RNA sequence: ACCCACUCGGCACCUUACGAGAAAUCAAAGUCUUUGGGUUCUGGGGGGAGUAUGGUCGCAAGGCUGAAACUUAAAGGAAUUGACGGAAGGGCACCACCAGGAGUGGAGCCUGCGGCUUAAUUUGACUCAACACGGGGAAACUCACCAGGUCCAGACACAAUAAGGAUUGACAGAUUGAGAGCUCUUUCUUGAUUUUGUGGGUGGUGGUGCAUGGCCGUUCUUAGUUGGUGGAGUGAUUUGUCUGCUUAAUUGCGAUAACGAACGAGACCUUAACCUACUAAAUAGUGGUGCUAGCAUUUGCUGGUUAUCCACUUCUUAGAGGGACUAUCGGUUUCAAGCCGAUGGAAGUUUGAGGCAAUAACAGGUCUGUGAUGCCCUUAGACGUUCUGGGCCGCACGCGCGCUACACUGACGGAGCCAGCGAGUCUAACCUUGGCCGAGAGGUCUUGGUAAUCUUGUGAAACUCCGUCGUGCUGGGGAUAGAGCAUUGUAAUUAUUGCUCUUCAACGAGGAAUUCCUAGUAAGCGCAAGUCAUCAGCUUGCGUUGAUUACGUCCCUGCCCUUUGUACACACC
């Protein structure tokens, strides 16, 4: 009986589903947008 | 199985010791700095790396191994 | 175990199959292993119709005691086949004759 | 004396059952909840126990009378279905025999298993259903074993340590099998990635197949399984599902309280056979014509020419069809299902051979196929993993599958010379024609092919032909062993394989035993594919040559079926 009732509710879920009822800036290119300089320093090689 | 034969004598890994170091940068007096332990000429080593001193040896540690420089 | 399987067998049937079979093997709650058949309606087990009609699957459900096998068998209604033979080779059907009103001394018509 | 009918009283059987019973059954065990003819005797869950005690009878053995405490959830009856038997009756089969064929068992080697040996000789499996099986042909790898050396690839959480440095790496030397910074000397480097501890994970060809999934092997070269309406029984159940006959088959016929059905068998599907009918093909092939070579010449005969053109589809290829249904006729039989012979036919043994294959059982096998998995074990001096080397091949011997032979239906040497199933190279070195060099194995320069196109007509082998040898361990046989040359590979020593010369063992048909097999089959014979860098004496398929003898039975062996017995049902373990 509870098996049947199970199958009956499976028919309810099944028949009710027969009808029923952005964050931009693109991080790929955001490093190219933030690509502006003054991000480092390099000087070396004495003696 | 068999469980534990061995001829004793186990093996330790390593330390890296202590060495608070870099106490070798020499000032003469107030405030001049004469820079003990001469520095490496390899472009990957920006002279912020130095050469160790052993017998016949001046060795660059920044190169994991490479480039014996001898003096 | 019985409720779960029995339901499945009944929903398959309510979906308009010819027949269905469910088997569970492995151990449930008892040390020793058993196995159960759950079947309803019509199925053929042999020959080419097998490749045509019945649909089989086995899934291993992994539980804390051990793992159970789940075998399922669905026999589709060959009448709805829509690509293939529409019946088992077994099926032999005789079209039904029709009552005659004989005699009627001959004459003839004209057009 | 005998026959027939009747009648009293007998010992019994038969058929019914109104009736009775838990049923088996019963003219009483019937005339009982619609409970009363008379009367005697015994029982009140199982053990304890017909025991203890007293009485009494007895020569004795013992008889009669005869308790309790305590213990215990069953014991017991009839019947049903199973399962089993060292009971009876029927069957079926070259994993049985008969008639035989080829053998194995004897020999040398090959290979697996045991045993022994070993630092290790990793391991699973032991009647058919372990032992050329784990696709298990192991040089490294594989790899699980043994002698040794590295590494963490120890997620994540908390804590500790600590930017004055938590931690990482290394040149040379020592060291080491090692050009491993493994460790040590020495001293640069690295920057919060790690280290240390606990908790918790993770990997493992570690254990458990007697904890499991899945898969497979076996019973089964078998024929069994169920429900609808009706008949029987209070019921579990049973009849249907059966004496016989027939069949490869619970395949059918027939008998019939059954009638008609489903799963499994059959059908079905694949492969091999038949199409001068259909549709076609320069990646298949034929005739014709050009172009062309040789020999005869009288037209002829035999070739060349991946397109010089025209046509075709017999052969080849694969699509769609067709065809067989044991047909026709006749014997035999309950004149039923069928079976047998003849004719015809591509085909008439389920047309031949397969695939698929119900219900149910086994402590069959596999945790060493799986990143399938419970639990246990282990987890940094690891049972993780990698690196070097060894081992799985070790040899008084026992067992199994095989290879090659003992020759003259033969070895050898020339010569003839014919298959079929296959496979083959991209971010690569696979299948290989051809030309040269080389006795050989092979080398070298090129080439076609991602393929009906090239290797390849796979010119394979037995076999056919002409010679040499002459019955002598012979030129049969090729084990063992020496010396040399090549190939695969980082590496060939315990010799991967190939080639040459030499060395020339056992074996003269194999005791007791035992395997397989009925037609293009047995047996002989090689080939492709799997494995594969190299290595088949293995397997999976293939085609070539092609017999003898059954066409039967239950004697042996194996298994099914009834009948029967059961105190078994975890079912004779
Ligand atoms: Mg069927
Ligand atoms: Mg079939
Ligand atoms: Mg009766
Ligand atoms: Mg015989
Ligand atoms: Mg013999
Ligand atoms: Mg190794
Ligand atoms: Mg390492
Ligand atoms: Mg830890
Ligand atoms: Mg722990
Ligand atoms: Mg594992
Ligand atoms: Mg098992
Ligand atoms: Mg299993
Ligand atoms: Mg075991
Ligand atoms: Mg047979
Ligand atoms: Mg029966
Ligand atoms: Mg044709
Ligand atoms: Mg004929
Ligand atoms: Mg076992
Ligand atoms: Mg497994
Ligand atoms: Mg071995
Ligand atoms: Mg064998
Ligand atoms: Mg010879
Ligand atoms: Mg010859
Ligand atoms: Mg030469
Ligand atoms: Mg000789
Ligand atoms: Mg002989
Ligand atoms: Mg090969
Ligand atoms: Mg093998
Ligand atoms: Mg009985
Ligand atoms: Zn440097």
């Amino acid at each position: 009986k509870e098996a049947q009732a199970d199958a009956a509710a499976e028919i309810a879920e099944l028949a009710a589903e027969a009808e029923d009822a952005l964050q931009d800036y693109l991080n790929q290119q955001a490093n190219n947008q933030f690509n502006k300089v003054p991000e480092a320093k390099k000087v070396e090689l004495d003696a | 199985k068999k469980v534990y034969t061995t001829p004793k004598k186990i093996k330790h890994k390593h330390k890296k010791v202590k060495l608070a170091v870099l106490s070798y940068y020499k000032v003469d007096a107030e405030g001049k700095v004469t820079k003990l332990r001469r520095e490496c000429s390899n472009p990957t080593c920006g002279a912020g790396v130095f050469l160790a001193n052993h017998k016949d040896r001046l060795y660059c540690g920044k190169c994991h191994s490479v480039y014996k420089v001898n003096a | 175990i019985r409720r779960a399987a029995y339901g499945v067998v009944r929903y398959v049937m309510e979906s308009g199959a010819k027949g269905c079979e469910v088997v569970v093997s492995g151990k449930l709650r008892a040390a020793r292993a058993k196995a159960m058949k759950f079947a309803d309606g019509f199925l053929i087990h042999s020959g080419q119709p097998v490749n045509d009609f019945i649909d089989t699957a086995t899934r291993h459900v992994l539980m804390r005691q051990g793992v159970l096998g789940i075998k399922v068998k669905i026999m589709r209604d060959p009448a709805k086949s829509r690509t293939g033979p529409k019946a088992l080779p077994d099926a032999v059907t005789i079209i039904e004759p029709k009552e005659e009103e004989p005699i009627l001394a001959p004459s003839v018509k004209d057009y």
